[PDB]
């Protein structure tokens, strides 16, 4: 529903390890797809889906002059205002190995399939932008024996103590709202004065492409944290990890973290009413992933040691619009 | 690219905005940089009216400053020239005509100079700008001779008269057309069929009558005026835009060339009957001229980058 | 010393244009966001699928030399309250894609023309924007101090300027903006840029600005006088004007041409400096009272 | 987004004029359709959108026995409850000359092409329930030379007075909402104590199908209300007219109101502040009807003799949901 800002594309283009890591599960992903004799015989045809101000697609030049291999570039993206920047790139510098098109990949109607579909759209727990959706409106158009990258990730959720973070939260309180809606959406935080109650744990999972017979992006999951200390409950950390290419993957997740990757911090789902917690005891918490056609949201409780109340339901405090 | 001749720049950017056959059989362009990194534009002259717009093959090129917003012969080596800069500048073609010469840029106008017209004599012309003022130039002397804040809005379009040295007609966005003539004391007056109509966007004098001009609207419609009458004498709905330029034929009974932002050409008659239709433009069409050699010939340029060759019967 | 910027309508190199004017003097500058003639089509084929870009690169500047030293300007085509109904359309989204630029961009301020009595569907275009995404911009109105149809030359023989006084006539620019902003219900991101011209009006609607959140003043080159050694000036009663602006800490805005080519743009803005030098000095009061302008303090529960 | 309940259906069903109109509308078309010799040679198909517990269908059947004609007929309906009334009359009563399709009509794939279509999505400033978008969503089914019934609706305002009323509006403030909501969303409202400061004018039109090149259904418009008496403004009743069938109409217009039609109350428009208005003055107010893909939306305000605010920009009081 909303455009990134210029500097905002600015500060994360300066990753150090999102970019090349990318340009590696591409350089892998080539060679795996044209043998060497064929190499000047077969021009793989590349999709970047969200290509920013392109640096995915000057990613995968790199790749292809690495794989000393040949490959057709488009560029989709649904910015306008991002639009501008590639193509006057494709202009000044790309040339037409390089078509520009200014849509959304859930409507594009793509002239020709693609051997391999490339995106970045990851949010800190993984799919909470709505990166299933898009990847599933653009697949029709992605060849038969066709290659996505990424092609999976996994979100994570670990029970936290802060009150300090607690207490942020609660500061979040708004006039003409919900007096208690502060606390039924996730925020995107650098988690500092907190407490981790138990290692984190897979969450949702989604592989790409969907070979579903009938595709459904919705879930429920249920976890159990072990604690062994005594403390309140105030909320759960979200990271996620994800797969690129084979072996070639990023990660937020602490015990798998990319070293000196800045990207994403973690998120965090608040409640309610914090919960006190016995050492010996274990917390079950609940997560369902939720939609309809016009937005996609999260609803979430605790069921051990007690309950709390299940939270944001019908997507009344938050949803992301479709 | 057969040699692209002397001090003619490597590209031609993409948004044509005029084109004047000179009674030789040459074609003058008009191009500007609307988009892209650099808002500039350039001049050539094509000696070989059928190898335009292609860069190599052409006798003369010249990078201007800024963008050219609209320009017009003068006599025979002269090229007038509305610029984006606020200037109005003069460029004179080369003795051997292989090279194209700054002869003065006057930064006179406040704002971007939008059109440009020269008088009957050849010696004065009239401008029009965005900035509200209409200026009378003395071109031997490059000076301002003449200063007029007539208008409430934006000028559109200046067009001297065809005989007339001192009458000159202009429109703008204030909604507008006016007569001028600079022998009285009030040197504008306010013609049209009555009370608001849309906005008139494009005029050409008749050049056979000093006394009668058509004018165009940003509605799609072109209209017939007699100043003699006052009252407005005949009219159609010739286009599904802006009306931008108005251009008659050489013929004896002359033909009216009709460009818009529909991207489409029209010919129409005496009675402004629909002759001719193209869809040649895939963009805005931007300037129409009759070639002198062969009357049936008619060229075309538009935002397209085509430069296109019309036969009309 | 004042804060002042530069309005241009002209750019062909954004780079070379940026530092021409920074090395001339001024801490800021007004150009367009797209080419000013370049007419975009959004519903009729094919022009609505022009080939782009549409503009240029915003890697041509730093996010912090967007941020700080450029004022966008809204594209002089875009008519939203024509009569016509085609391009009030086109206007619309125009206005809208020249907007959602300028905060893609992050520009600190962003100006439209108030140059008209009817300026609902501008208005309310605007106001759609304010309330969509989030951005902290701020959105100046160019608003003359006297109508543009009220300056013109008696030139016209059958159409005469109407020689004597309206108290209301000189006034009807005032109500523009009036109406502008009541439509826009008082939103804190619309602020005046009111243009000074060579004729001052009636200084009663002089005063009809009093109080009103003007953040800049146009002053065009053409209104300044010459004096005894080809240096530019102002009047007298333009003095006045100045230096009453002045307390409200406007930016200044020079726009049109160099009139006086035997210099720089640099002496209009040294001129201005001259005037601010020479202000009536900050009193005991004013010195104190400075931090503390238009701030609202709830008195105290003295018992 | 919503469905009707069972007791609204029942309530409205009972309108003696509205039913019977719509009969002798379907009667006119199908003779000016199929000709006397062609009778039993030519069944028309009659496709009934939005079909409730199906008393457009039966007044459908009422009027081919009465036109002498012969029809297949279709009863697409989005309410899957109704939709139940409805697969329950055509086994009790209607047999198979009714095929009953569950779904919405924007969506539907139509096995064949329809002779006319026919439906009462209005509201009571006429397009407030997204007739049009439907309709247009359902019109690629219909033959190129086919009929809707309706054919075309016209919306209309009035400005009133009536403290009354503007008291009733602000009494309507709730909490965690913007405290003057109340203020930017029509109420339908059978409008008692008031008055009306001038003669109502037409508003905004829309006629089926839309042979438009290409469709917008947006609109502004301008109007000029002439008053002759002093007063205050609070706000704007909007009426209908609508053509069924050549001659044959419904209206809730005061000055053409179908007689014993109850099926429509008119609405209202507020406004956040009330506008004193002299004897002699003019009143000009000015409307939007707004959309994107995902709801429809007025905005609407007062030019003369004062501006009031934009109301409702950006349907951030109120939508309709597509
Ligand atoms: O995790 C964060 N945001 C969730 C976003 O989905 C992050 N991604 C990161 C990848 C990306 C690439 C292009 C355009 C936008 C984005 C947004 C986030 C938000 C603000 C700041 C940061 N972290 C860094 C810390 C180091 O300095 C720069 C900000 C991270
Ligand atoms: O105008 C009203 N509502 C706007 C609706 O679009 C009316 N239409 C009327 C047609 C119709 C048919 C089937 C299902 C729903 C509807 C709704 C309205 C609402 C409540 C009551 C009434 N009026 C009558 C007055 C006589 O007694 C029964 C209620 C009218
Ligand atoms: N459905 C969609 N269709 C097209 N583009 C999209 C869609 N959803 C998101 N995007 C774009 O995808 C980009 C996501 C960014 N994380 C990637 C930016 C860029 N590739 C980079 O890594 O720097 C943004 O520019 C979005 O505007
Ligand atoms: N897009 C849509 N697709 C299918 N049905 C719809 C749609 N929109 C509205 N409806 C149905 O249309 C009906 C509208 C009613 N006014 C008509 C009811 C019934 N025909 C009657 O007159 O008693 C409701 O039953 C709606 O649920």
């Amino acid at each position: 529903m909303d455009n990134l800002e210029s500097q905002t594309y600015e500060v994360f283009e300066k990753d150090p390890i999102k970019y090349s890591q990318y340009q590696q599960a591409i350089y892998k992903c080539l060679l795996d797809r044209v043998p060497e004799e064929e190499k000047d015989t077969n021009v793989q045809v590349l999709m970047v889906l969200g290509a920013g101000r392109g640096p995915l697609v000057n990613a995968s030049l790199r790749a292809a002059k690495q794989a000393d291999r040949r490959i057709k570039l488009y560029a989709v993206e649904k910015n306008p205002n991002a639009v501008v920047t590639l193509e006057n790139w494709q202009f000044e510098e790309w040339g037409s190995q390089v078509t520009v098109v200014s849509s959304d990949m859930r409507e594009w109607v793509a002239p020709e399939k693609a051997d391999i579909i490339v995106s970045e759209l990851l949010g800190s727990f993984a799919d909470n932008e709505l990166s299933p959706e898009c990847l599933d409106g653009a697949q029709h158009f992605l060849k038969d024996d066709g290659v996505s990258i990424p092609g999976e990730y996994t979100s994570f959720l670990a029970p936290i103590s802060s009150s300090k973070l607690y207490n942020e939260v609660r500061a979040c309180r708004e006039k003409d709202r919900d007096p208690e809606a502060q606390f039924e959406m996730p925020y995107v935080v650098r988690l500092h004065n907190f407490h981790q109650l138990s290692a984190p744990q897979p969450c949702f999972t989604f592989s790409h492409p969907n070979r579903d017979p009938m595709i459904d992006n919705n879930r429920y999951c249920t976890l159990e944290f072990p604690v062994e200390v005594n403390t309140v409950l105030h909320g759960f950390a979200g990271y996620f990890e994800t797969v690129l290419y084979q072996d070639i993957t990023l990660s937020i997740r602490p015990e798998t973290h990319s070293p000196g990757m800045f990207s994403w911090f973690p998120i965090l789902f608040p409640i309610k009413q914090p919960i006190t917690v016995r050492e010996g005891q274990t917390i079950c918490v609940r997560f369902w992933r939720c939609s309809n056609s016009k937005k996609v949201w999260y609803e979430w409780a605790v069921t051990a040691p007690v309950c709390s109340a299940i939270h944001n339901p019908t997507g009344r405090s938050y949803t992301i619009g479709l | 690219e057969w040699n692209l001749p002397p001090n003619a720049p490597a590209c031609m950017e993409r948004q044509l905005e005029a084109a004047r056959y000179r009674s030789d059989g040459a074609l003058l362009l008009g191009a500007s940089s609307l988009s892209g990194r650099c808002w500039a534009g350039s001049l050539w002259l094509f000696k070989d009216p059928c190898a335009a717009p292609n860069e190599g093959f052409c006798s003369a090129g010249v990078q201007t400053e800024a963008g050219v917003a609209d320009l017009t012969w003068v006599g025979e080596r002269g090229i007038l020239v509305a610029s984006d800069s606020g200037a109005v500048e003069l460029w004179e073609l080369d003795e051997n005509e292989t090279l194209i010469v700054s002869k003065f840029c006057k930064y006179e106008h406040d704002d971007i100079v939008s059109t440009v017209s020269v008088l009957s004599s050849g010696t004065q012309a009239v401008s029009g700008s965005k900035d509200i003022c209409i200026k009378v130039w003395d071109l031997a002397q490059q000076v301002v001779l003449s200063s007029y804040r007539a208008h409430a809005a934006q000028v559109t379009c200046v067009a001297a008269s065809p005989h007339k040295d001192s009458v000159f007609l202009s429109c703008s966005e204030d909604n507008r057309i006016l007569l001028w003539d600079t022998r009285c004391p009030k040197p504008a007056s306010q013609i049209g069929c009555s009370a608001p109509g849309y906005l008139p966007t494009s005029l050409a004098w008749h050049p056979q009558q000093s006394e009668v001009f058509v004018f165009g609207d940003e509605n799609g419609t072109v209209s017939l005026v007699d100043t003699k009458s006052t009252s407005c004498v005949l009219s159609s709905a010739v286009h599904s835009q802006c009306v931008t330029g108005l251009v008659f034929s050489p013929h004896s009974v002359p033909f009216l060339a009709s460009l818009s932002e529909d991207c489409s050409l029209a010919v129409l008659d005496s009675s402004l009957s629909e002759l001719f239709r193209s869809q040649a433009h895939r963009d805005f069409v931007r300037d129409a001229t009759w070639s002198p050699l062969n009357h049936s010939l008619l060229t075309t340029v538009g935002w397209d980058h085509q430069v296109v060759h019309h036969v009309v019967p | 010393r004042v804060s002042s910027g530069r309005d241009l309508n002209c750019v062909p190199e954004i780079a070379d244009t940026l530092g021409a004017v920074a090395k001339q003097g001024f801490d800021f500058l007004c150009m367009p966001v797209f080419h000013p003639r370049f007419k975009r089509e959004f519903i009729q084929e094919p022009a609505k699928n022009r080939p782009g870009p549409q503009t240029r690169s915003d890697l041509l500047l730093s996010g912090r030399d967007w941020n700080t030293l450029i004022v966008g300007k809204l594209s002089p085509w875009i008519r939203p309250d024509s009569k016509v109904e085609k391009i009030r359309r086109n206007s619309e989204a125009a206005m809208l894609q020249e907007l959602n630029f300028g905060a893609y961009l992050g520009l600190p301020a962003f100006l439209l023309p108030l140059n008209q009595e009817d300026n609902t569907n501008l208005a309310r275009v605007l106001t759609n924007h304010i309330h969509t995404g989030h951005h902290s911009s701020m959105f100046w109105m160019r608003v003359p101090l006297v109508a543009p149809e009220d300056l013109r030359d008696d030139i016209i023989e059958n159409a005469p300027t109407t020689h004597t006084e309206e108290y209301s006539g000189e006034e009807k620019t005032w109500m523009w903006w009036h109406n502008f902003r009541t439509l826009c219900d008082y939103s804190k991101r619309i602020a005046v840029a009111l243009e000074i011209g060579a004729d001052l009006p009636s200084n009663h609607v002089i005063d009809r600005w009093l109080g009103e959140p003007i953040k800049a003043a146009i002053l065009p080159t053409s209104i300044f006088l010459t004096n005894k050694k080809g240096f530019p000036v102002l009047s007298k009663m333009h003095q006045r004007l100045i230096f009453r602006l002045l307390k409200l800490e406007v930016q200044f805005i020079i726009t049109g041409t160099n009139h006086h080519s035997e210099k720089e743009f640099c002496s209009y803005l040294q001129y201005l400096e001259y005037l601010s030098q020479n202000r009536p000095p900050p009193n005991a009061y004013e010195l104190f009272a400075k931090g503390y302008e238009d701030y609202l303090q709830s008195p105290l529960q003295p018992l």
